[PDB]
């Protein structure tokens, strides 16, 4: 797989999961709200319901989205860092010429690093400041293109009467289907991604499950599917795949006066609405800001600064010096020529 | 055995104080590794194992993966480790130990050539055929002595003896560190002085009492205010502020005080009679 | 198709500007007024004669 294609499932398929991930643990984030909007108000008292409060609460949720999104920057600095040692193996044959190039390339990357992190944060500081209630999306009152394929192993089937087989799978935005090899020939069946939900088995495997909420089995006679992987790192990209494509994971886990009980539930419905606001367009924007202050940036950079880096930090006549490697392959090419055409020219077919 | 037991309270408990012995000898070529205590009080094994995460999750950390070669290397606790921490298996390097007491008519031949258990910084093979001299104390040229010819007159591993044993490990130890530290030397020093230069703002910050009064007083002022009054922002969510305490006593504590105090009915009713 | 996404970035900058306005302005004018702006007139002219 190419670097840059994984960089657009970092933006639009590992981002998106990285947030869904943190849980609200809503119970404890509810008393957090009660004890907040007691607080607003007391010494004064009651009606009407305290604006700030609510204002109070979504900051604290909005400034929790830096962990995610910086670590975001760090997952495309590595592919990005990845990628230039990819290429640079085609230049292998001077070492002194491919160091001093991933050196300065690496080198520019870290100051990349700093200058995209700075603007992440900022962003999203930004975003606490000001609490835009006029929103139109806020207050009340796709395509069949394949999003992910790879060998999966199903661990549902019994392990009397049916058996235990690799397959390929191959996702869409519509359904799950599994081949018997990646040359797709013989499709086993096709599973509409309607009403799936993803929940992780209990723990050298690690599988994990899709069942229907709707009824009882998901496909066929098994109650839910539940499909392994040899890597932890795996199944966790697969559960973001499938979270692109629509299918979520299940979530599971008073002595106070009814008028708390309403204002409560009132400002929770409203801190929900607002984050959906601003999950979308931070989900939206993160990618922007990484796609333009580093990804776009290094790629001008290598263009045009770096051959002008090269020539600066070092006369052109030092780097391009030394290969024994390819001298001694060359050596021995070269002691190979002059032996053949001799070792030829005295034979004859006579 | 000394330096441990001053450190640990109880004779078998661990300890995250590092003990930093350097070794100068013609035995050995220059190479640092960072022993920790072997996975197998009550929670020891979660103690050891939290331990060697502390050192294996960090990145930088290259991780020699010790498995004896008389079990199933499958079930390799060194290997499971480093698989957790590294999957993709790029900073484990594997060693296999014991090589010499597999059972008959089996061999590691598949996990040497780096074909079952693939790691791309490979796996090496060392046996201890432990020779003692004279005195019956260690003879290493001996025994590695013992360990070249096992490997040379072994069917399965002749071909690769020359990958094999331990003064072979040393060098790919070595190399490896080297070119380790060539690629982190950049990434670490700019990483520590961009930490570094913070903290100096910090550090350099007679004429700053009498501007620190105002503000330490002027800092009191406000935080009196906000818990009393819950003016913004965010008040608190964690413990009931000043201002809403009072407000509990105004109208729940008050009105119940009163309440009673307040006069009985049948007090009341003989009190007015008998003044009429 | 054009008119769609506008419709997208519209609204997102609609909603932004303000707060970037807000956050680098306002705020950072407020900010200073409260901390740094009496510092300054005592810094700048004799109490006695300002």
């Amino acid at each position: 797989l190419s670097g840059g294609a994984s960089i657009n499932r970092i933006f639009h398929e590992r981002f998106p999961f990285e947030i869904v991930k943190m849980e609200f643990n809503e119970k404890e984030l509810r008393r957090e709200i009660s004890y907040a909007i007691k607080n607003i108000h007391g010494i004064r008292t009651g009606l009407f319901t305290p604006d700030m409060a609510f204002e109070a609460i979504v900051k604290k949720q909005i400034v929790k989205l830096k962990g995610p999104s910086l670590k975001s920057v760090d997952l495309v600095i590595q592919e990005l860092i990845n990628t230039v040692k990819k290429c640079t193996k085609k230049l292998a044959n001077f070492p002194r010429l491919c160091e001093e190039t991933e050196r300065i390339v690496a080198n520019h990357i870290r100051e990349r690093e700093g200058k995209t992190k700075d603007q992440v944060l900022l962003l999203i500081d930004i975003q606490v400041s000001y609490i835009n209630t006029n929103h139109e999306d806020f207050i009340g009152f796709v395509g069949n293109q394949v999003i992910r394929k790879g060998w999966l192993t199903i661990s549902n089937i019994g392990i009397m009467k049916g058996g235990s087989k690799g397959y390929w799978f191959v996702l869409t935005a519509e359904s799950l289907s599994w081949y018997k090899d990646d040359e797709e020939k013989e499709k086993k069946y096709m599973l509409p991604l309607d009403n799936l939900k993803v929940r992780d088995v209990e723990k050298s495997k690690h599988i994990f499950a899709l069942f229907n909420t709707e009824q009882r089995n998901v496909y066929k006679d098994y109650r839910f599917l539940e499909l392994a992987c040899d890597s932890q790192e795996d199944v966790d990209s697969w559960k973001a795949s499938l979270l692109r494509a629509g299918v979520y994971p299940d979530k599971s886990v008073f002595s106070m006066d009814p008028q708390l009980e309403r204002q409560v539930e009132t400002i929770r419905n409203l801190v929900d609405s607002y984050m959906s606001i601003i999950n979308k367009c931070i989900r939206d924007l993160i990618p922007k800001t990484i796609m333009h202050l580093m990804i776009n940036n290094v790629k001008d950079f290598i263009n045009s600064e770096l051959l002008a880096q090269l020539y600066s930090s070092e006369d052109q006549n030092t780097l391009m010096e030394e290969s024994a490697e390819q001298a001694q392959r060359r050596d021995e090419m070269l002691r190979m020529y002059q032996a053949l055409k001799e070792a030829l020219g005295i034979i004859g077919d006579i | 055995e000394a330096e441990t037991d001053r450190v640990t309270g109880m004779n078998k408990g661990i300890s995250s104080i590092p003990i930093n012995l350097r070794v100068y000898s013609p035995h050995v070529l220059n190479l640092t590794l960072i022993d920790l205590p072997g996975i197998t009080p009550p929670d020891i094994e979660y103690q050891i194992r939290e331990m060697i995460m502390q050192f294996i999750t960090r990145e930088n950390c290259l991780i020699l993966a010790v498995t004896p070669a008389n079990t199933d290397l499958a079930n390799s606790d060194a290997l499971k480790l480093a698989k957790e921490v590294d999957p993709q298996g790029l900073r484990t390097i594997g060693v296999i130990t014991k090589l010499d007491l597999m059972d008959e008519g089996t061999d590691a031949r598949d996990v040497l050539e780096n074909k079952l258990l693939p790691l791309r910084r490979g796996y090496v093979g060392v046996v201890n055929r432990s020779q003692k001299d004279i005195d019956g104390k260690k003879d290493i040229k001996a025994a590695m002595l013992a360990e070249r010819k096992f490997f040379l007159s072994h069917p399965a591993y002749r071909h690769i003896a020359d990958r094999m044993g331990t003064p072979h490990l040393q060098k790919v130890l070595n190399q490896q560190l080297t070119n380790h530290i060539r690629d982190t030397l950049p990434n670490f020093r700019n990483k520590l002085q961009g930490q570094l230069l913070s903290i100096e703002h910090e550090v350099e910050a007679p004429t700053r009492k009498t501007k620190a009064l105002l503000q330490m007083v002027q800092q009191f002022a406000v935080d009196f205010e906000k818990r009393i009054e819950g003016s913004g922002d965010q008040v608190d969510t964690l413990e009931l502020s000043g201002g809403a305490s009072i407000n509990r006593i105004f109208h729940e504590r008050f009105p119940f005080e009163i309440v009673k105090m307040e006069f009985n009915e049948k007090e009341l009713r003989r009190e007015i009679s008998y003044a009429i």
